[PDB]
């Protein structure tokens, strides 16, 4: 089947202006 | 199999080049797995013929020689199972 | 032979090297390197020429090396005073007369 | 296990690292990209296509002496079907 | 390393207080203090002051305002929770990548609070990727170790951790510290990882090396290494940080410049970007005609530039009024600068679209110029081009060269270099016919006549300038100046005249001194 | 006796010359064969008309696109 | 250890007084040589001709090629019996008129090549014909 | 100088060439990167950049956002492909 690829977008993880908690959410 | 890919492929706007070097750029909507391109709003160039706009179209996934995807389609996202 | 000017010069050393380590810490610092005074311009150093007996510490000579299948270490003392770099004034005299009758 | 043993392994070697490899369709047009995406049936989703194939200026003179030159044309992200395709080959 | 160059010139070229003139000379100490600043944060060097920077992983052992100052500015803008953030991030994908292969069920990072990426008193887990089988845990051990010992112990759910740490010269050992991190962690108080099979990894930020000395899980080691080694490689905060740091240092490799076109490479400017073989050397121009008597006429001549695509068979040619080169009141260094700025604006008055995506300078030292005009437009890549193609013919011709001689105004008339082989012969074939052209129109003046007009009948277009001809005609043509150019290079160099390679010959005839 | 899958699986790495319809043909050592009896080559020469053009490294030709191939 | 400068009274018994002492060589001194053969041997005719004037020399009227020229002048005069300058550059301008113009013909200018040197052996002809290949507002 | 060939593809690939446009048990095959969502492969300056906007939770201003659109615009003109007129004016 030859050779195929796909990358899922890497949606960084919030870190400033979170405006909530103080823990990193799920 | 890339039939199932391009069966997900459905209200983009993109282009299918045939074997007879006939064109159809347009808004595809639906796809099968037999690559059953059924597009709305289309216009198809033949090979050293005048391009003619069709409001509905349905080409065949066997006359279909390639086809041509514009720089906004996610690749990446749509190529997982 | 002047047993006082080498004392003098090794005061002097010490001075300027308490200054540019006041300019650097706040504080004292407890035996700074001579790495970071004694280096050449070249590599970043203020390039101190001194004829003190500054002995490089042996404990701290040692590199790193950080290799692809892990991690390596190197291996490598006083730093060099100008006392002998520079040739005595006879022996200078002595040579420039030979040189002197050589090129004639 | 046979999915890298294969004849169509070799395609899979050609796009086995986003590698650069020239298709030659049926149409004797030469697209060369780096192929994304392949399948059983050879349907080979590549991105940035170079097509370059020989043109004819058609007697543009009226006599019929006329050269071919290579029409090279770029596309952004094309899926070339294997039933089209003839022959690939990866760049060395 | 930039001597007293790191800003554009510490503001000396303007008239600013003695406040600010203090301030731009003690910058160097603090760029020096940085510099040894591993061998002086050293908390062995100063009393223990142990200080650590807000929001990083700078553990100041003392307080150096210049090195703390330095320090404050190289991680601006929150860098270290950013970097952090991005390693865990690339280190799940590239584990994502590949995990279904290597006994991975589901991979998700846990909830760690962002003080939990710089506060080494408490600690956490980075990664929580489950297993799906009763993954056997391995004895924690150093990933450095090629030693393959299991203990027996097995269990589901496998954890990965990162650390990132700034090595003075005596903390710099990774390997050693990192398996005593791990080892602490193990029995921590607080930093409550979930599976006690959860390995460690730590980053030398200061010292540039990572490592990682916890339990390595069956086939994930190398797996640990090859994605350690890609990031130390190519991380994306890592290689900005790195690249703030050396802009702080004052410090900037030599960029690599661009290579030499050689005879291999000749047909290479052919492709789609635009190049514009600039070759300005004839644009000095003067009379220096012996008169009859009491002196000789020192009338300058109108100049002009050589503007020429062979990627795209134009030729633009700007004509220098030698009023402008007379009179001055400067010498020749001036006029290059004022050569190369006209150039850059002639390529600004071009359009974007159009900007020769490479600019081919057969003057040596015009690159540098060229580069200082125009740095706001670097879309143009100045290739060297050793041997000069004889763009000079063109002040010989005689439409070309009276227009030049004449030509008081600058005029940035366009022209068709090749006589009709733009829209009749190839690209790399127009080239090697107007090279061709101009060899024989410089090897002499009655071959010239020969090759380019052999039947009196026979002319340039005329709306044209060099002479229009076929295939046949163009062959003919080219045959009798390649003869020409045989001769002269075999009275030049009194050998053979035909005994050069085909290579060879294409060498010579594009100015390679063979 | 010989099945033409045998003598395909024997030649991989021989060089042996494989013709597709089209007229061209790759002369190399075949790397492997499927089931639909797609070629492999490498190392291989492609001749046009019985012309050879140039090496292409790792050639592939698909299962309807072949003709024959003869052990060289 | 400490970063205090210790003094050298007491700590130099041993040591030398040209230690660390290096004396400098004149670098780029290849470059000069080749500067200077190059206008020693652009300035060979000059220097050559540097003593002999117009009209109070007798020998006035009379780099690669000139030593082929000088074998091939004291080849002309080793078949002469001593002939002088004038009579040597004569018969070296023949041998080179008639080695090099001879339309690549060897049976006809070995005779005129015998007649001219005296018909001494054929290996003196194989030889002329040799330099004679090996020589060319 | 070498034409493309009819129905081959070893002059293409030379054409190609001279205009210059060429424990389990197992090794990694890990290629890991960070292209946008376009497909287009986010320069590592850029990619900072994307992550410190994911970091900070905030996006592109309307400036930004119009200096974008157009260098990227700019960008596809420009891989999408005055002669003439010179000739006939000359």
């Amino acid at each position: 089947a030859y050779a195929i690829n796909v990358s899922q977008k890497r949606k960084y993880r919030q870190y400033m202006n979170r405006k909530g908690g103080f823990n990193r959410p799920l | 199999k890339l039939v199932r890919f391009l069966m997900k492929l459905s209200h983009e706007t993109v282009t299918i080049e045939l074997k007879n070097g006939t064109q159809v750029h347009g808004t595809i909507t639906g796809v099968d797995v037999s690559m059953n391109t059924h597009l709305k709003a289309v216009k198809m160039t033949l090979k050293n013929r005048e391009p003619v706009q069709l409001e509905t179209l349905s080409i065949r996934g066997n006359n279909i020689r390639y086809f041509i995807l514009p720089d906004s389609l996610p690749l990446d996202t749509l190529l997982v199972d | 032979n002047t047993q006082e000017l080498l004392d003098l010069l090794v005061k002097c050393e010490n001075k300027i090297q308490t200054r540019i380590k006041i300019g650097l810490n706040s504080k004292m610092p407890s035996r700074f390197p001579p790495v970071v005074f004694y280096t050449p311009k070249e590599l970043g150093g203020l390039g101190m020429l001194s004829m003190g007996h500054v002995l490089i510490p042996q404990s701290d000579l040692r590199w790193s090396k950080q290799t692809d299948v892990g991690i390596t270490h190197f291996r490598s003392q006083l730093i060099p005073n100008l006392y002998r770099y520079i040739q005595p004034w006879e022996s200078e005299f002595i040579d420039s007369q030979r040189v002197w009758a050589e090129y004639a | 296990e046979e999915f890298n043993t294969g004849p169509l392994s070799v395609l899979t070697q050609s796009v086995k690292n986003n590698t650069q490899v020239l298709i030659n369709c049926r149409n004797n047009k030469k697209l060369l990209g780096r192929v994304k995406a392949f399948d059983r049936h050879c349907n080979m989703v590549l991105e940035n296509v170079k097509e370059m194939w020989t043109e004819v200026p058609k007697s543009g003179k009226g006599k019929k002496k006329s050269k071919p030159v290579n029409k090279d044309r770029y596309i952004s992200k094309m899926f070339l079907r294997g039933d089209s395709v003839i022959v690939v080959l990866r760049n060395p | 390393w930039e001597k007293a160059s790191g800003f554009e010139e510490s503001m000396k070229w303007k008239k600013l207080t003695n406040a600010q003139r203090s301030g731009l000379n003690q910058i160097p100490n603090r760029r020096f203090t940085l510099w040894w600043s591993p061998t002086i944060n050293r908390a062995n060097v100063y009393v223990g002051f142990q200080v650590q920077l807000d929001l990083t992983g700078i553990f100041m052992h003392g307080k150096i305002p210049t090195l703390k100052i330095s320090l404050i500015q190289i991680f601006r803008a929150h860098l270290w929770q950013k970097i952090h953030e991005s390693i865990v991030m690339d280190l799940c994908q590239v584990f994502d990548q590949e995990l279904d292969a290597l006994e991975i069920e589901t991979v998700q990072k846990e909830t760690i609070h962002p003080r939990k990426s710089y506060k080494m008193n408490s600690s956490c887990a980075d990664i929580l990727l489950f297993a799906s089988y009763k993954w056997n845990v391995s004895r924690p051990s150093l990933l450095a170790d090629s030693k393959d010992v299991m203990d027996s112990t097995t269990t589901q759910k496998y954890w990965i951790d990162i650390q990132l740490r700034w090595g003075d010269y005596d903390s710099h050992d990774i390997e050693r510290y990192a398996r005593a991190k791990f080892l602490d962690y193990t029995t921590d108080n607080m930093s409550i990882y979930p599976s006690p099979t959860g390995v460690l990894i730590a980053i030398d930020l200061a010292y540039n090396l990572h490592s990682a000395y916890g339990n390595w899980f069956p086939g994930s080691k190398p797996l640990i290494q090859q994605a350690m080694a890609k990031i130390m490689k190519a991380n994306p905060a890592l290689y900005v940080l790195r690249e703030r740091i050396r802009k702080g240092l004052q410090l900037y490799s030599s960029e690599p410049t661009e290579p030499y076109l050689s005879s291999q490479n000749y047909g290479e400017l052919f492709s789609n970007q635009i190049i514009w073989f600039v070759d300005d050397t004839n644009v000095y121009r003067v009379t220096i005609h012996k008169t009859f008597e009491g002196n000789l006429t020192t009338k300058p001549i109108n100049g002009a530039i050589f503007i020429f695509n062979p990627r795209t068979g134009q030729l633009f040619l700007k004509i220098i009024h030698t009023s402008v080169w007379a009179g001055q009141k400067r010498l020749g260094q001036l006029a290059k600068w004022k050569t190369a700025e006209e150039v850059a604006a002639l390529i600004r008055s071009l359009p974007v679209e159009e900007q020769p995506k490479q600019i081919i300078v057969t003057r040596k030292g015009m690159l540098d110029p060229l580069e200082v005009h125009l740095l706001d437009f670097p879309n143009i890549v100045i290739k060297g081009s050793e041997l000069q193609l004889p763009f000079q013919a063109c002040l010989k011709v005689e439409k070309f060269g009276d227009l030049i001689l004449k030509a008081t105004e600058p005029q940035m008339v366009l022209f068709n270099l090749y006589d009709d082989w733009l829209k009749t012969i190839s690209s790399y074939t127009a080239f090697s016919r107007l090279i061709l052209i101009l060899r024989a129109l410089h090897v002499n003046n009655d071959r010239a006549k020969v090759i380019l007009k052999p039947d009196k009948t026979t002319i340039t277009e005329p709306h044209h300038i060099w002479p229009t001809l076929t295939d046949e005609e163009w062959i003919k043509v080219e045959v009798q100046l390649k003869d020409l150019i045989l001769a002269d290079y075999g009275k030049k160099n009194n050998v053979n005249v035909a005994s050069l390679t085909q290579s060879e010959i294409r060498d010579i005839i594009l100015g390679m001194e063979i | 006796p010989l099945n033409p899958k045998p003598f395909l699986n024997g030649l991989t790495g021989k060089p042996v010359m494989v013709k597709l319809k089209w007229g061209m043909e790759y002369k190399g050592y075949l790397v492997s064969v499927d089931g639909y009896m797609n070629m492999q080559l490498a190392n291989t020469e492609e001749y046009i008309d019985g012309a050879l053009s140039g090496h292409l490294g790792e050639v592939l030709i698909r299962c309807n696109n072949v003709l024959y191939i003869r052990g060289v | 250890p400490t970063g205090e400068v210790l003094s050298l009274v007491g700590k130099l018994e041993g040591t030398r007084m040209g230690d660390k002492a290096q004396r400098t060589k004149p670098q780029m001194q290849e470059e000069r040589r080749a500067k200077r053969r190059k206008r020693d041997e652009d300035r060979h005719d000059i220097n050559k001709m540097k003593g002999y004037t117009l009209l109070s020399e007798g020998i006035d009227e009379m780099k690669e090629t000139r030593e082929t020229y000088e074998v091939l002048l004291s080849f002309i005069q080793a078949a002469l019996g001593d002939q002088p300058r004038d009579i040597l550059c004569g018969a070296a301008d023949e041998v080179l008129a008639v080695l090099k113009n001879e339309k690549l013909r060897d049976k006809e200018r070995r005779k005129e090549i015998d007649l001219l040197l005296g018909q001494t052996d054929d290996t003196r002809y194989h030889v002329l014909v040799n330099l004679g290949k090996k020589i060319t507002i | 100088e070498e034409p493309i060939v009819n129905r081959g593809l070893a002059a293409a690939l030379l054409l190609c060439q001279n205009k210059g446009l060429l424990k389990d048990g197992y090794k990694p095959d890990v290629k890991i990167e960070y292209v946008d969502e376009t497909g287009r492969k986010l320069t590592p300056k850029e990619a900072f950049r994307q992550l410190s906007h994911r970091f900070h939770g905030k996006g592109s201003g309307k400036m930004k956002t119009e200096r974008r659109m157009k260098k990227l615009d700019e960008e596809a003109l420009l891989k999408k492909m005055l002669g003439t007129v010179a000739l006939l004016q000359e």
